[PDB]
């Protein structure tokens, strides 16, 4: 569980790291498909930059992203637990 | 207003009123600064106020009017109404304030589904506080009144506090209903979708909780907010394969939480006069979806030749020998589906072996059959027969090789008599005929099939334009015209396939230049439904599958 | 009184070692302990011997094994969870 809940702090701070992969997906999606996907049919240097950032978290990317409702349902389990065990 | 030859003038007033009671609201937040009126209520702190959960309904009800005419592309809310919703989400961000915020979100969430365009004015943020706040809402909140009702003085408390749950159900079961119908129409991120199913366990946790500790038994309510979810669910299923996995992944697991006795999993009647558990057609409706086709046409240069019985003239037979690459993605995913599924809780409850199979684990499954018998024959369903044929094809695998203990090979034949005794007096013994328009109905019950079924492709018109019209409006039971089409059309191709027949497979030619008439499309009834599941390798191959047991009498051992 | 009503838990601690070890399902198996310590420390029913203290000793011990033994299942099962 400790290990887990250290993976969830992972996947959160991914995240705000996804949070840079919502951004520039927000910002790609509106910009390319509504202008040169509509009215017709800066932008690299930074751009390689975050996608081979974005590469690094696609391979620490191997998605446990259920971690923090997983951590929740599993503290409170283990909660449960101990609380029994004391009883005994 | 109300016009006979026309609507516009409706449609422009109600959305004259609409934008007006916009304007109307706009300009008070802004201009309130101490005045009560009815539409706003000053707090506590008189600094504070916040509308009344009558103009929330009299803005409900403004779009439900502008829903059955959809002026979605026809309003302005970009900084006309998401200011409206910055309101909201100001209040929402920290009984009488807990229903009110139950009512201002089931009304956003109607506000919301209204515009399909590109903007739609959601951020996808939003809304997902609107989940957090269901969630947070949902998982230790009624526990309290689980406490209050078994922990209270216990005089009267059976009587004393239930109602207040059983209204809660109620605006929950709206909440839910509304989340049916931002689920199926608008595209979803996928975030939101793992939040959605991981909310539905905590659904099952908290009333297997509550059917446990007190047995009172006025669980309708409950039943009332499960229906549905399984909805959504299997929306989520037919339309976002990428996780269609994962939901399967925990579907099944929250099985083991069931009711272990009958008088409580006997649930919701059916409609022929049968009572089931409702949790078991989850699993059936998953497969009810199983991604059915549904570009019929747009696959051929064509429709129907005139004489198909010399060439198939104009139109192509490898485009019509297309629908096999789909329903091999109908086909080889059914199974793939069935399998995950049958295999795992077969393995686990037909062995004894750690205290759960024998204890509870082989009785929540041995009644899910029973209910799969029940539901079969009814045409609302049309997956029941591809999952029990899997049973079928597990069940003979097991007592087959003696590499299995003594019990396994009692308990996995228990469950095929459970089968015979149901399907071989569910038609078999009972008509074996028809008498109004039938086919020539008297065969040999094996590959062997009726040259002269032209007759059965006209009795496949009915409960075609019949399940047209009864689910036009709600999606609820959308997929089950495809099913129960797109299932037969393959066996008409599939009789065309055999083999051997020198102009008798183009009387079938003739039969497509019937059936694929169709492709045109829509322009007593309950045997008919019967009459196809003698084609599925379950009817077919019941001596096959007698064999077992008639061959099998005496044996190498005495158990 | 355990032996006449069913009001306290020494009654169904009672059941509990005189019929069998059955009849007891986990719905009601999760009782008290120290309610039932100090019920047979002070003196008991009707018969003023040592037998029934015994088999409620009996009876109270049954239920400690039968209660660690299903916290043990559930810890292992927690675990194979966990495990994914």
């Amino acid at each position: 569980l400790r290990e887990l809940e250290e993976e969830k702090n992972d996947l959160a701070v991914y995240h705000k790291k996804d949070n840079e992969r919502r951004c520039l997906e927000y910002a790609i999606y509106s910009r390319e498909h509504d202008e040169i996907n509509s009215v017709l049919d800066s932008s690299n240097a930074i751009v390689k930059k975050l996608h081979k950032i974005n590469e690094a978290l696609k391979d620490y990317g191997s998605v446990n992203k259920k971690a923090y409702e997983q951590f929740n349902n599993f503290t409170k389990q283990r909660d449960s637990l101990l609380a029994r065990r004391e009883e005994l | 207003p109300s016009k006979i030859q026309r609507l516009q003038d409706v449609l422009l007033k109600q959305l004259q009123d609409t934008r007006l009671l916009i304007s109307q609201v706009i300009e008070a937040e802004n201009s309130e600064d101490f005045s009560s009126n009815s539409l706003f209520i000053k707090r506590e702190d008189d600094d504070g106020k916040h509308i009344s959960s009558h103009a929330i309904e009299k803005l409900y009800m403004a779009l439900t009017k502008l829903s059955r005419l959809g002026a979605c592309d026809k309003l302005l809310e970009e900084g006309s109404i998401i200011l409206v919703k910055q309101i909201l989400e100001k209040e929402l961000k920290e009984f009488p304030n807990l229903d009110f915020i139950l009512k201002t979100t089931a009304l956003v969430l109607f506000i919301i589904f209204l515009v399909p365009s590109f903007k739609k004015l959601q951020n996808e943020e939003s809304i997902l506080h609107l989940l957090n706040i269901l969630h947070s809402i949902f998982e230790y909140t009624v526990p309290e009144a689980i406490d209050n009702i078994v922990q209270s003085k216990t005089s009267d408390a059976r009587t004393s506090e239930i109602q207040h749950l059983s209204v809660l159900l109620q605006k929950v079961a709206n909440v839910l209903n509304i989340l049916s119908k931002v689920a199926h129409e608008i595209p979803l991120s996928e975030a939101v979708v793992i939040r959605i199913v991981y909310l539905f366990p905590k659904v099952s946790t908290l009333d297997n909780s509550f059917k446990t500790k007190l047995p009172n038994c006025n669980s309708s309510s409950f039943d009332f907010l499960k229906a549905p979810l399984f909805q959504t669910l299997q929306y989520l299923f037919r339309l976002y394969p990428y996780q269609r996995d994962f939901i399967i992944e925990e579907s099944l697991t929250n099985f083991s939480h069931l009711p272990t006795a009958r008088s409580v999993s006997r649930t919701y009647r059916l409609s022929n006069g049968k009572s089931i558990q409702y949790y078991s057609t989850l699993f059936v409706r998953l497969i009810q979806s199983c991604s059915i086709q549904n570009l019929f046409d747009s696959e051929i240069v064509q429709s129907e030749s005139k004489s198909t019985e010399a060439l198939h003239s104009g139109n192509l037979t490898e485009h019509l020998k297309t629908v096999e690459s789909i329903l091999s993605k109908s086909r080889h995913e059914e199974y793939r589906i069935a399998n995950h599924i049958v295999a795992y809780l077969l393995s686990r409850s037909l062995k004894q072996n750690k205290t759960e199979s024998d204890n509870s684990f082989a009785i929540l499954t041995k009644i899910l059959l029973e209910d799969l018998l029940n539901m079969l024959s009814l045409p609302e369903w049309c997956g029941t027969e591809t999952i029990i044929r899997q049973f079928a094809m597990n069940l003979v695998m097991t007592v087959t090789n003696d590499k299995q203990a003594v019990s396994s090979k009692n308990a996995a034949l228990d469950l095929i008599s459970l089968i015979v005794n149901k399907v071989l007096a569910l038609f078999d013994l009972s008509l074996f005929e028809k008498h109004n328009i039938p086919a020539p109905t008297n065969f040999n019950d094996i590959i062997s099939f009726i040259p002269s079924i032209t007759r059965l492709n006209e009795l496949s018109q009915v409960s075609f334009n019949h399940f047209y019209f009864l689910c036009k409006g709600d999606i609820s039971l959308e997929n089950i015209l495809p099913y129960n089409y797109n299932k037969w059309f393959s066996f008409l191709l599939q009789l065309r396939k055999v083999c051997n027949d020198s102009e008798a497979l183009k009387i079938i030619d003739n039969c497509i230049d019937k059936n694929m008439q169709k492709s045109q499309e829509g322009f007593n009834d309950e045997d008919i439904f019967i009459i196809s599941l003698y084609h599925s390798s379950l009817f077919l191959n019941l001596k096959f599958f007698v064999s077992l047991i008639i061959g099998f009498l005496d044996s190498p051992q005495a158990s | 009184e355990a032996i006449l009503s069913k009001k306290g838990p020494l009654a169904k601690v009672w059941l509990a070692a005189h019929w069998e070890k059955k009849l007891s399902k986990v719905q009601t198996l999760h009782t008290s302990i120290e309610q039932s310590v100090h019920a047979i420390v002070t003196e008991e029913t009707a018969p003023m011997a040592l037998r029934l203290s015994g088999q409620l000793m009996l009876g109270v011990v049954r239920i400690y094994s039968r209660k660690a033994r299903y916290l043990l299942e559930d810890c292992t099962e927690a675990l194979m969870r966990l495990k994914m």
